[PDB]
């Protein structure tokens, strides 16, 4: 149905709380989880609302193909995201999760199921990674989390993790690709880029679920208690587009080009004007939910 | 016809929770018991079942008129449930040892099953305690 | 080595000697002495000046009335960072309570004056004092800054006893 | 005919109209057993929407054309074509060990064996009996027990690969997928009793509250359907159904959109032909 | 979130912000970041403290071409909230931490991760420092904590650090920038003015984590004989203050914020940045004189 | 068994059960709770000094804790000091390490007593 797709990551800068409504869960205000795996996610509705609000409040001028256009014009947006549509988004899933460590302070943990889902989702958009995913209990060659041999000590647990040699392994390539495609062209952010090259650990799908479920921030507000996603989480999602829903050429705005389809112009409008920071989730009045978005 | 196993367990959880709530309301410090029953799930979430119940054991007070009697009652009640609810996962140990001692000599899978069992019991215990005590 | 110090484990024994430190919290507490069988004052003044100025600027001038009513380790209330001799903080409240309870429970809990003054919805605020004399004060063998009506009077009388 | 098995990739929600119950936008259900299903008027509509949008060249019979030909689609399947209702074969449920486990009742397996026999497929092994699990199952704690959701079931593992459960798991792994999912499906397939199955499919569906509540099918669900057969491809004549079925099998794209809310990525599914 | 600015928090008395029982070593621990174990103040507590200190003050302020007393209740609801307010705040994170030192009385500490995060936060507010964050185990050019040539010892433990060579070094630039950002521009508490420009020490994150996990003051108390945990004196924090155009429909209800010259966000920012007291009281157990922190907007 | 946090629990409980049946018992609880804070502000040397080997004296409590709080360090999961403790005494080893190892052991010892404090009050 949809014609074009493009992956785009989401990186949290402060704790994020995409409310799940209500339930009989332990905490009073829980985050939204997949029913059959208990992995956190962000529903497409909240993400689309956030991106729409970020776009509408902006004020700039961009070149969509061959014509100048301000990004804040009501008519264009209404034609793009739909009437108060031609553009869409998919539910955001969790890719990397931070967990406390004895050495290095904090480490990122992912599991084979998440990586396989990521690879499958990257298939719809026509991007081929060029290497296989890593096996369970593996870490890059230059990992620094090791203490006294092969053992790693995350939280209160101790997993026996096998290093990788020869710099050609699957896990090292995964880490290098993430470092080289998860952050914009360098402008001064060197620390995170350097760290992500060495502090990734892949663990079994069972334990990764033991985390996440019992390793999320819990705060007491004034009484009722809330639950949040830790900072430095990494999520991914897709943007889907289709030709505009119209009948008359003069009613399509700038998206009806002389020699270009509507879908490509819509995609150029989206990717060439998306802001650099957006606000997601609830409780935004107290600085919770800011996030960074990169397309690649 | 016979009831599905998905409901024969809820119909037991609710009954046991109500009985525990009434037994708590009987004692002379029902307010303290009602307050205490609303904190354990958060403590389990934040620390873990073993540490939570070790701490609960720590505050136990012998006399029945002391403010800490509620913790002793909670210890005994959550000890009774684990004997029956898991269908024989940790029964063999509780017969001759204190519950906390048993709860530190288990693998990960039994630990997570026990955690889920206790949270499921407490979702009903606190639900009835909020009601029967004002 | 061992014996006198029992510390500075090789890395820390060098580059340090028992008579080169500059903070008494460490010397008194950090390095004990085992028998085998059992300060510049400019800072002492600036610390008090800053403490007073801060309590002043935050607090109303009218509300508080200062009242000067006062001058290793084995089996010494030193300020954690500054390591000076005056960090009571709460002992002012404790001394006042002990003096009045011993002098003056149901009887203690029958007069409103014993519901806010020694409140227990606190209203009266007591601050930890500090040095005012730069004294060496070696052991041998504004002390009250209450603020928030008439309370330094009760406190001075208690201290004297 | 040809059995083509649909598998979900994102939560799938087909509008069922309205209700005065708890959920304010339920999903279509079988009128007498509450099993979920997809209406043919939506499946065929979505497949046609995919075809009318695709663009490629195939070879059917003798000639060769592009599936975008308005005439070809207009005639082959609908403006009335030589070419049923969707059925649920597996369902995911949370487990303490293994993250999730697929569960299916014996009744659904009997319906499946009935449905396939029209196409000529002969599995050759008796369907597994209720309360059984494969030989190499990874859902067992303490040996004789599995814990789905917050409940305990008693199940007996098949001693040898000859049994029914292992054979069914192997056949499903081989036929269903053209690597991780193939490796898993051969190990995690439980067969609960029929009565207990209805509870899961009625009180275990995702409900996202955006104030009102919607309802979606969980991801990783497995459904199956039947496609039967009977100008540009006129040829000498339609030899039995070999023409229309050939066109259908050749033209079926790999990703299709079903249900509503498609503007927010819901309703994507994968189509494979048995 | 049209506009935002940063503002520092300096503690002068023990500051405590409890968070549940959280059974642990100290019977009343301070709030701690989950995935790094660093201390922090939840945004709700900071917001409540600043609102309280805003309500009970009294003084005239000027906003563009009008005058209003900051204590009025007609504007507080619009600014802070009873309609979500138009002035939020972000949680407070730890930047510098004082640990006892043998030479120099007391030395501050920090780690590269904290400085990197701080630099990232300032980027949202259109502020660029103009130099590079220093690398681990680096101290300013003219430090006075040294003993035995190049060693330094804070607490019992011992450390090896290397000094700079000139003014262009990263540590010197960082210290010089902090000096004219963390204290008043005019005369004030200058006794610390030159100690922050000479006694900052940068250590690898692994050591800083342990320092902050074990170097918290623990002043016992009786009531019933339990312990307590406090953030040492002279701790330095930071946070971001956010703003947005007011949430009102009719142009009459916008209050003083709506003029005929500039936008609403600028007026809200002017209100906040000219209507704050330079001293405040956060935390808890204030009746025993615990917790007095200065506040300075950048 | 494979979790560090649950490993200290098994040792702590058996440790406390050894406190009972001793003539001087209520004393034991007093020093158990008094140990943590002391380490905050060498500390074992104090504990070593005040030891007496009799089984009816108020010093036996340090005759247990010292031997009890060294057996744990032999079974340490991270394994900070195993060989050096095989042919020496705790105070005779912790005075033979460097700055880095001191912090590692410092946290480890203060960690065990946390469970010892809880279990000490449970049964004592």
């Amino acid at each position: 149905m949809f014609k074009k797709a493009r992956p785009f990551f989401i990186i949290c800068e402060t704790p994020l709380h995409c409310g799940s409504g209500n339930d009989i869960g332990n905490v009073d205000l829980p985050i939204q989880r997949e029913r059959h795996t208990d992995f956190p996610k962000i529903e497409a509705s909240s993400l689309k609302g956030g991106i729409r609000e970020a776009f509408e409040e902006a004020d700039k001028d961009i070149k969509v193909g061959s014509l100048t256009i301000n990004i804040s014009d009501k008519s264009t947006i209404s034609l793009a995201f739909g009437p108060e549509g031609a553009l869409g988004f998919t539910d955001a899933r969790i890719l990397l999760f931070p967990v406390k460590s004895m050495k290095g302070v904090f480490a990122w943990v992912t599991c084979p199921q998440v990586l396989e889902r990521f690879k499958s989702d990257l298939n719809l958009c026509g991007v081929n990674l060029g290497f296989e995913m890593p096996q369970a209990n593996t870490a890059p060659k230059d990992c620094s989390l090791f203490i006294n041999g092969n053992k790693i000590v995350l939280e209160e647990y101790t997993f026996e993790i096998a290093r990788d040699r020869d710099e050609s392994g699957n896990c090292t390539s995964l880490a290098n690709w993430l470092s080289e495609n998860l952050f914009l062209a360098n402008s001064g952010i060197q620390f995170w880029k350097e760290k992500i090259k060495k502090d990734i650990v892949v663990i079994s799908d069972d334990e990764f679920r033991d985390f996440v479920t019992l390793s999320t921030e819990v705060i007491t507000r004034t009484l009722f208690t809330e639950e949040y996603l830790p900072t430095d989480t990494v999520l991914y999602s897709l943007a889907l587009t289709t030709p505009v829903f119209k009948e008359k050429d003069e009613e399509k705005g700038i998206f009806k080009q002389d020699s270009a389809n509507e879908e490509d112009m819509v995609m150029e409008f989206f990717t060439t004007g998306l802001p650099e920071i957006i606000q997601l989730g609830g409780n935004a009045t107290i600085g919770k939910g800011i996030a960074r978005v990169k397309i690649l | 016809n016979n009831l599905t196993i998905q409901k024969s367990i809820e119909r037991q959880r609710a009954a046991f929770a109500y009985k525990c709530a009434e037994a708590g309301k009987s004692i002379t410090k029902s307010k303290e018991y009602k307050a205490y029953v609303k904190n354990i799930p958060m403590l389990i979430k934040t620390n873990g079942i073993g540490a939570t119940f070790a701490f609960v054991k720590a505050k136990s007070e012998a006399d029945v008129d002391k403010s800490g009697y509620a913790y002793k009652l909670i210890y005994e009640q959550t000890t009774e449930w684990l004997k029956q609810e898991p269908k024989g996962l940790i029964y063999e140990k509780l017969n001759n040892t204190d519950m906390v001692k048993a709860l530190v000599e288990l693998d990960s899978d039994k630990y997570r099953a026990v955690t889920n069992e206790v949270l499921a019991l407490f979702v009903w215990l606190k639900r009835f305690a909020e009601g029967l005590i004002e | 080595i061992s014996g006198i110090n029992y510390f500075l484990p090789k890395d820390t024994y060098a580059a340090v000697k028992p008579e080169q430190i500059d903070n008494f919290n460490l010397l008194l507490n950090k390095i004990p002495y085992f028998d085998g069988k059992k300060y510049n004052a400019s800072f002492i003044k600036r610390l008090s000046e800053r403490h007073k100025n801060s309590i002043s600027q935050l607090l109303g001038s009218g509300s508080i009335t200062s009242t000067t009513l006062s001058p290793s380790v084995y089996e010494i209330t030193l300020h954690h960072i500054y390591g000076i001799p005056y960090i009571p903080g709460q002992a002012v409240k404790g001394v006042v309570r002990s003096w009045i309870i011993t002098e003056v429970e149901k009887k203690a809990l029958k007069d409103a004056l014993f519901c806010h003054i020694f409140g227990s919805q606190g209203s009266v605020i007591f601050f930890d004092a500090l040095p005012i004399t730069l004294p060496q004060l070696e052991v041998d063998v504004e002390f009250t800054v209450g603020m928030k009506e008439i309370a330094i009077s009760w406190l001075k009388k208690a201290l004297t006893e």
